[PDB]
């Protein structure tokens, strides 16, 4: 005999490539907040969805809520592939807070298909 | 765990617009011209503990130049930044680097040449020749479309560490919270929906 | 609190300072930020360096005694000479004493190194100012100082390092060419005796910190010093030696020796070639014995990134190439010699293995030296075929993705081919070799990956061009069969596809192959139609790019019928291409029908070119057809998106089939032009309409920004067209008039935010290649883009940057082309035109700055050929003096230094005009001069007036004499920019010497 | 003529 010499409790429910912004509204400006990988995470010991974000190379996180049923979804002015919503809780940057949150897709399709999977998140939030 | 780091260069190269990038992840298209110094902390999660840059943003306009040298002073890295758009931003560079060293004489040093995004490059790659003599390290990069936007940091980080094998980590994500003011978001929130989204033609 | 140090009145609080300090540099937050702001005022009050003595002498934090020196910086260099003797000499004094003291207390000299130094510097700007002529002494005494002190006599060494940096290498752009000459000669003529101290100190001494410092002064000496220094001293033997042996020592003298392998020498000595020789041996000898073997890996040690290892790493890479790239051939020859050669290379390969692409390029770019040479050079390549062998393997083994987003590997794959062409050529049997061998461990899986058989496919398809056409043939098919069979070896999805890409970017390297293998590149092709309809990410977009690339090269293969085929190739391609193109994408079905415009432009006989044109386009003009049809019935389908969407991509597919066939796209052209601009016009109504009843932000909607791409590709078409043109007549009689009425009075009557800007780009394209047959179209654009586009842009410097840009372009080509269109402008518009120019001087932004002053200089020459005429008359009296000044400004202003040189021209050409008597009235009023009086007399007048307000602090005879110098000098462009080089150096302090104007 | 590397070609 020789001798020799955190969401990973979590499922992920949808992943898309996104550009996320928050609206600055003193100065009427939308003001970029991360590029990169969209999940909806689906924690198995409360079967609570939330949206994790992490901007690509970083990796810091630009996103981290619970998709509250209470939130809704709706089209910016200029963009047919895009989703406004409010958001009443983000902790990204450390202490909760409140955002207007915009995020971007590469296309309307994948936007709608953010839509179709956002809306199913929330009822398995409410149920 | 944390290292002062000087940002210098020309006026209008992007140094403003790159820390801003790394502190909030925005793109500043507006040039506000900074007057002599600003210092942001800015923190890197790597799989050897978390590191902090208390990053000096100098101003690169003479006018606006405040102590100049005198921010270089116990300086443990910097950033030498030019535009690859603007010819002169680059023979300034030995200006800077110069003035730089005079005041930190061993000190690990990125050149950094922006805006490489801009199809209409003047200082063409195989002119960037100033580094090797001087043991800078070099890189193209972009504050706009993020190319190599990471690898100052990390390449300075892997140095003052004194490990080639540092990297960036994910930063553990918590859990978020769960959630008489509907009349007040339902108000900025039909003022976000008609502000039109920047640079609707990106890719992203 | 903390802004009672900026109360003058008062004494200064020392400690109230040293507290501001210590906030702002170990401070955070606010607080930092407050005394950042308060410092920075207090610095620029311009007495602060009446309290620096104060500060140096009485204060115990080093910040705070720099920021004094800072401020008795800018005093010196800036004021010196305004200052009354007395503070001249005291300031002198107490900086010489502060050193001095600092020098003498070992604990200070230790821990103070920023603040010494800085010291040191501040010396060295009074130096500047005052030595020789008023300190003569200052080198004898330095050098006998030396002796009573190590301490001193190492910081002497920094002093006479930063001298040397400020005289020889940073004055160019800091001080008159008088004032550098002047200081380079004083550094010369004491010259000797600095040597005779430094080569002293390296030979005797034994203080590390002392021996480093006398060696860094002597990398800036070995800058400009004469060769005799270096060569009859023996100090290459204690560099290439003694300090080769120590570390610390080691990175400096090693920077020193690679400056030695640039100094001025004599080709024809042969005992210098042999010093030459000998450093270089014993340096070599050093690196083997005291630091690593030619064997060692240095690959692994640059990883590891121990203490200094990067560092000296890249500073020997940069000592060989160095020494190597001028004085190999003095090792080439000599037998005994041979050894050191190879070794020497051996090293270099070594170093070629790291990973760090900017150390990798500065090998490369020797390696380039040397195999170019071997290429040419009779006799050589024998010597290296060693050395050329491993460096096959480095250069397949690290090749970079080539263009096939990332300029820099661009440039390096580019250098990386040029490189192992040579090498190619130097031994084709030995790169064959390689590369198949390269190939048989990826099928053997032993260094199978995705980079791995991408590398070695870059690689192969690198040396197309190089072999001959048989080991071509063989080598290429030996290649494929082992790549498809590498194919088939593959079970998985993304495993199977990097095989295939890499396979058909080999082929697509080879079209001399594919030329004379018809069944192959037939057989090619289908496979990439075969593509076309895979799903899987990237595939698509491979095969359309490798399709245009092998066409854009055999091209002639498709227009020609092939034997053994019944029709061109051509036509086989459009019969099934909707079939082909029905999975691709938009953008991918333009890059396929850009590919058949190029083969289609090929077929020389007129007929057969228009059919072929018009089967390619049946699709597209059936499409158009149906939509102009039922997009005029109800102008309501304009509205839904997906029509105009559809509409946009007709339009882009015509872009890309004219981007290839240009002129012979002119039958295409007229099938659609008339439909087309209507289809313009009805696009424009709707976006107005749609501003109007939803404001300024529908422009941002996807609706509008949709209708504008239609309107934004027509205009694309039609400049894409035009510009390619041969037949000008039709362009002329055909095209321009229903343009111009289509899209000048719709841009006119937009509001800003409506207007495009592509509609001056293409009004740019028809004036350059028609503008010289339609001046009565070239006065409408001015009438309808002028004024309207010049109010969006003269606000600021930011707005509408899009417009800003083709403005100035479209004013530059008319000027050029039609300068008759501002003849006839009312004299209130040719105003406008003038402050618009002069507007342009004023951007940083380089595309308008540039425009704007060849504008001016191109619109100087149109005045000047209309010779002595009213005109030309009256624009010298309304407009000479306001160009001359406002040239003068950018000149100065310090914010546009990018412009100097053209700016530079224009003020030349400005002032040559009076000079040469070009000017034929008076530039004055009857009233303000003498009857009589010369033009040239009043313009010395007027400038010397003029900069006399401008520049307060400068003397009438600084004024006076860089007149008398810029005025003789207008015939030499270099002489009279080196004037006014000087010109800016004096503007920035007070008593500049005016007889340095005289120095050409 | 190269009939071999066609086919293999063919049926990649
Ligand atoms: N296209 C492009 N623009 C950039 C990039 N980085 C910065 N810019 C732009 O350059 C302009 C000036 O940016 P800024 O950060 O203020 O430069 P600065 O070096 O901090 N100037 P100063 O030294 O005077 O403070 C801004 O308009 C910014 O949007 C880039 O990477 N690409
Ligand atoms: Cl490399
Ligand atoms: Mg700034």
């Amino acid at each position: 005999h020789f001798e020799p010499v955190m969401e990973e409790d979590e499922e992920v429910l949808y992943k898309v490539r996104a550009k996320l912004f928050r609206f600055d509204a003193d100065a009427k400006e939308w003001k970029e907040r991360g590029t990169g990988d969209c999940k909806f995470l689906k924690n198995k010991k409360t079967n609570k969805v939330r949206i994790l974000m992490r901007r690509d190379k970083t990796l810091k996180i630009c996103a981290n809520h619970i998709i509250a049923p209470e939130y809704t979804l709706k089209p910016n002015v200029g963009s047919d592939r895009s989703w406004v919503y409010a958001c009443t809780a983000d902790i990204a940057e450390g202490e909760a807070e409140a955002f207007t949150f915009a995020i971007r897709f590469g296309s309307k399709e994948n936007a709608d298909k953010f839509k179709e999977e956002f809306e199913k998140a929330q009822e398995i939030n409410k149920k | 765990v944390q290292f002062k780091l000087v940002l210098v260069g020309d006026g209008g190269t992007g140094k403003t617009t790159f820390v801003k990038r790394h502190l909030t992840g925005e793109f500043e298209k507006k040039y506000v011209a900074t007057l002599g110094v600003e210092v942001h902390p800015l923190v890197f999660h790597t799989n050897r503990g978390p590191i902090k840059f208390n990053v000096w943003d100098t101003a690169g306009q003479e006018k606006f130049g405040g102590l100049r040298d005198g921010y270089y002073i116990q300086a443990q890295c910097a950033i030498i930044m030019f535009d690859v758009t603007s010819r002169v931003t680059y023979k300034n560079v030995p200006n800077w680097h110069r003035d730089l060293v005079r005041v930190c004489e061993n000190i690990p040093i990125v050149l950094c040449g922006n805006k490489v995004d801009i199809k209409d490059r003047k200082v063409k790659a195989k002119s960037i020749v100033f580094h090797r003599k001087k043991n800078l390290q070099y890189y193209d990069i972009s504050a706009k479309s993020n190319y190599n936007f990471e690898k100052p940091f990390l390449w300075l980080a892997r140095k003052l560490i004194g490990d080639p094998n540092l990297e960036f980590v994910a930063m553990p994500a918590l859990a978020p919270p769960e959630v008489a003011l509907a009349a007040q978001y339902e108000h900025d929130l039909e003022v976000a929906q008609t502000t039109a989204l920047p640079d609707e033609d990106d890719d992203l | 609190s903390m802004e009672g140090i900026l109360d003058f009145s008062n004494d200064l609080d020392i400690a109230l300072l040293d507290q501001v300090v210590s906030t702002f540099y170990q401070g955070s937050g606010v607080q930092q930020k407050q005394a950042q702001e308060i410092l920075t005022k207090f610095q620029d009050n311009p007495d602060a360096w009446q309290k620096a003595d104060q500060i140096l002498q009485f204060s115990t934090n080093p910040q705070s005694k720099f920021i004094a020196l800072s401020i008795l910086d800018k005093l010196i260099t800036r004021k010196w000479k305004l200052l009354p003797n007395d503070h001249r000499i005291g300031i002198r004094n107490f900086v010489v004493g502060m050193i001095i003291s600092m020098c003498q207390d070992d604990e200070v000299f230790k821990t103070q190194k920023n603040l010494i130094n800085k010291s040191d510097l501040t010396l060295v700007q009074i130096l500047k100012q005052e030595w020789p002529q008023n300190w003569p002494e200052f080198i004898p005494e330095l050098i006998g100082s030396s002796s009573s002190s190590v301490n001193v006599c190492e910081n002497n060494m920094i002093v006479l390092k930063l001298l040397s940096e400020e005289v020889f290498d940073f004055s160019a752009e800091q001080m008159t060419q008088a004032k550098a000459l002047h200081l380079k000669n004083s550094m010369s003529k004491e010259f000797e005796q600095i040597f005779k101290l430094c080569f002293q100190v390296l030979e005797q001494g034994s203080s590390s910190s002392l021996i480093v410092a006398t060696l860094e002064s002597l990398l800036r000496y070995l800058h400009w010093i004469p060769y005799r220094y270096i060569y009859e001293t023996n100090i290459l033997e204690l560099l290439s030696t003694k300090f080769m042996t120590s570390p610390d020592t080691r990175a400096i003298t090693l920077k020193c020796l690679t400056e030695v392998s640039n100094l001025k020498i004599p080709q024809d000595n042969d005992l210098i070639k042999r010093q030459t020789v000998l450093f270089f041996q014993n340096t070599l000898q050093q690196i083997a014995t005291s630091v690593m073997p030619v064997t060692a890996d240095l690959k692994a040690t640059y990883a590891n990134a121990n203490g200094n290892d990067q560092s000296f790493l890249q500073d020997l890479a940069m000592f060989l190439t160095t020494y190597l790239a001028r004085n190999r051939a003095l090792l080439e020859s000599d037998e005994s010699l041979r050894e050191l050669l190879l070794n020497a290379h051996q090293y270099l390969i070594q170093l070629s293995k790291i990973e760090e692409r900017e150390l990798f390029k500065t090998t490369l770019d020797y390696w380039h030296n040397l195999v170019a040479d071997l290429f040419y050079e009779p006799l050589k390549k024998h010597i290296y075929e060693e050395i050329c062998s491993q460096l096959r393997l480095v250069i397949i083994e690290n090749m970079v993705r080539p263009e096939e987003k990332e300029s820099d590997t661009i440039q390096l794959y580019k250098s990386e081919r040029e490189v192992l062409v040579y090498l190619t050529h130097l031994n084709v049997i030995d790169t064959e070799e390689i590369m198949i061998s390269k190939l048989a461990r990826q099928i053997d899986g032993s260094e199978w990956s995705w980079h791995n058989i991408n590398t070695l496919s870059w690689a192969i398809g690198s040396i197309s061009g190089t072999m001959s056409e048989d080991t071509e043939k063989r080598f290429v098919v030996t290649v494929i069969k082992d790549l498809l069979g590498l194919c088939e070896q593959k079970r998985g999805k993304d495993n199977k596809a990097v095989v295939a890409s890499d396979i058909m970017y080999v082929v697509g390297q080879y079209p001399r192959f594919l030329k004379a293998h018809w069944n192959f590149l037939r057989t090619v092709i289908l496979k990439l139609f075969e593509f076309m309809h895979e799903t899987h990410e990237g595939v698509q977009d491979m095969a359309c790019d490798t399709f245009i690339k092998i066409v854009q090269k055999c091209k002639y293969h498709f227009v020609i019928q092939q034997p053994r085929e019944s029709e061109p190739f051509i036509q086989t391609i459009i019969r099934d291409i909707q079939k082909t193109t029905a999975d691709l994408q938009p953008q991918q079905v333009h890059t396929f029908y850009k590919a058949c415009g190029i083969i289609i432009s090929e077929e020389r006989s007129v007929a057969e070119r228009n059919r072929l044109l018009s089967d390619l386009m049946q699709l597209p003009n059936m499409a158009w057809d149906t939509i102009v049809e039922q997009s005029t019935a109800n102008p309501t389908l304009l509205l839904d998106s997906e029509t105009v969407k559809i509409i946009a991509n007709i339009i882009k597919t015509n872009v890309a089939v004219c981007t290839s066939m240009g002129a012979d796209f002119y039958p295409q052209l007229g099938h659609i032009y008339y439909n087309m601009l209507q289809l313009y016009r009805a696009v424009s109504s709707m976006i107005s309409a749609q501003v109007a009843a939803e404001g300024l932000i529908a422009t941002k909607t996807p609706k509008v920004r949709g209708l504008r791409t239609i309107k934004k590709e027509i205009l694309k078409l039609v400049e894409t067209y035009i510009s390619k043109a041969r037949n000008l007549d039709d362009v002329v009689k055909v095209l321009v008039e229903p343009l111009l009425n289509a899209v000048l009075e719709d841009y006119m009557n937009n509001v800003p935010d409506a207007r495009d800007a592509e509609v001056l780009n293409c009004m740019t394209t028809v004036v350059e290649k028609v503008g010289h047959m339609i001046p009565q179209g070239v006065i409408l654009i001015l009438q309808s883009v002028f004024e309207c586009t010049l109010d969006m842009i003269n606000k600021d410097f930011t707005e509408y940057p899009e417009h800003r840009v083709e403005f100035y372009k479209l004013l530059k080509v008319i000027n050029e082309k039609s300068f008759a269109a501002f003849l006839e402008l009312p004299p209130a518009a040719f105003k406008l035109f003038v402050d618009a120019i002069c507007w342009a001087f004023k951007h940083n932004n380089r595309d308008v700055e540039v425009n704007g002053l060849q504008i001016a200089l191109d619109l100087v020459k149109n005045i000047e050929r209309m010779g002595n005429v009213p005109f030309a008359n009256e624009f010298h009296k309304n407009y000479f003096f306001i160009f001359v000044s406002e040239t003068f400004f950018v000149l100065t202003d310090s914010d546009h230094k990018s412009g100097f040189s053209k700016q530079a021209l224009l003020l030349m050409k400005l002032i040559s005009l009076v000079y040469d008597n070009k000017i034929s009235v008076p530039l004055y009023q009857e009233a303000e001069v003498p009857q009589g009086t010369s033009n040239q007399v009043y313009l010395s007048q007027y400038l010397a007036n003029m900069l006399s307000n401008a520049f307060p602090h400068l003397t009438s005879e600084q004024i006076a004499s860089f007149l008398s110098a810029l005025t003789k000098q207008c015939k030499d462009l270099v002489v009279f920019k080196g004037t006014l080089r000087d010109f800016l150096v004096q503007i920035k302090e007070v008593g500049g010497d005016p007889t340095d104007y005289l120095f050409a | 003529d190269l009939r071999k590397l066609c086919e293999r070609l063919r049926g990649m």
